[PDB]
């Protein structure tokens, strides 16, 4: 009943909004309460792209360091990886370098990588300028969006853009 | 959201009701099919018009059965998915209980229990993943003519 199965993966520090970004994509809702992800999880969402029904299996990792060895066993299967930081949390963005190194180490060499600066609704409390995000994406030659799971800004666009990059190299 | 515990239970009851309806309908369909195929063979002699109306009725029965059987196959996988999701939710709550207790107050047996529940939780996610891979291999299989 579906044509293709794509495996996606969200990584980044705890508290940047990884689970919320996924919940907005898969249920068009937002929950303000912080419920920290334990270990690893995944959700299913089917989308239609270029006349194809694509089944997205979206893996959601725990950002807390105690769960690190658990999360690293799920990198190798991923076809696309969203690296997520929080635009109001300076250290979440400085840690993007380390998360990129984990992908270098544990993930398939041809994985699609995409950088998301989440919580873009808190401009008043921004610490990370949009241009730093833009510049680090350019240095690694990857896409970058600033997102908000609360206000539903660029959530659908990020996921479908990454799915189209996987699809474009599928044959 | 404990909304999701109640939603998962209601979806499970709903699917069970539909499964019971499909099982009854396939039973009826197979009896009707047996009857018409006895008619076609016994009346090896009757009007060709009535024979082709009977073969027409067995062809509509054939498509209705395929539809029902394929719907049933999808629902049976969904039942097992909801069953795994409910077990995963049960371990999540137990482990969240262990983790919200002060570490000063945890015995060695408590910490070993907490680790065991974590390993069972991860394995339940892997079981849910194996169900995804079962569906993928059936999709590849069903495309083969
Ligand atoms: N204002 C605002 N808050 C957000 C946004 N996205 C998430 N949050 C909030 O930030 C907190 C962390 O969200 P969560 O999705 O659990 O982050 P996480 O990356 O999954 N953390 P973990 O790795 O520990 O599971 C929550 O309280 C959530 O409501 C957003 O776009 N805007
Ligand atoms: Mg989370």
């Amino acid at each position: 009943t579906y044509d293709l199965l794509f495996k996606l993966l969200l990584i980044g520090d705890s508290g940047v909004g990884k689970t919320c970004v996924l919940f907005r994509f898969s249920d068009d809702a937002f929950n303000t309460t912080f419920i920290s992800t334990i270990g690893i999880d995944f959700k299913i969402k089917t989308v239609e792209l270029q006349g194809k029904k694509i089944k997205l299996q979206i893996w959601d990792t725990a950002g807390q360091e105690r769960f690190h060895t658990i999360t690293t066993s799920y990198y190798r299967g991923a076809m696309g990886i969203m690296l997520v930081y929080d635009i109001t949390n300076g250290k979440s963005f400085e840690n993007i370098s380390k998360w990129l190194r984990n992908i270098d180490e544990h993930a398939n060499e041809d994985v699609e990588r995409m950088l998301l600066g989440n919580k873009c609704d808190m401009d008043d409390k921004r610490v990370v300028p949009k241009g730093k995000g833009e510049q680090i994406a350019r240095e690694h030659g990857i896409r970058f969006f600033e997102t908000s799971a609360k206000a539903n800004i660029n959530i659908e666009k990020a996921f479908l853009t990454l799915a189209e990059d996987i699809l474009r190299k599928t044959p | 959201m404990k909304e999701e515990e109640m939603k998962r239970f209601c979806k499970a009851q709903t699917i069970q009701r539909r499964l019971n309806e499909i099982e009854a309908a396939l039973r009826e369909l197979e009896a009707e099919g047996v009857k018409l195929e006895l008619a076609l063979r016994r009346q090896s002699s009757s009007p060709e018009q009535q024979k082709k109306l009977w073969v027409g009725q067995l062809l509509q029965l054939a498509d209705k059965k395929n539809s029902l059987v394929a719907e049933e196959a999808e629902l049976m996988i969904t039942v097992q998915e909801l069953n795994l999701e409910e077990k995963q939710w049960q371990l999540d709550q137990e482990l969240r209980g262990y983790m919200n207790r002060e570490e000063n107050l945890k015995t060695a047996a408590d910490r070993q229990a907490e680790d065991q529940v974590l390993r069972k939780l991860v394995d339940l996610v892997n079981q849910r993943d194996a169900l995804i891979r079962f569906q993928e291999e059936r999709r590849l299989s069903e495309l083969a003519l």
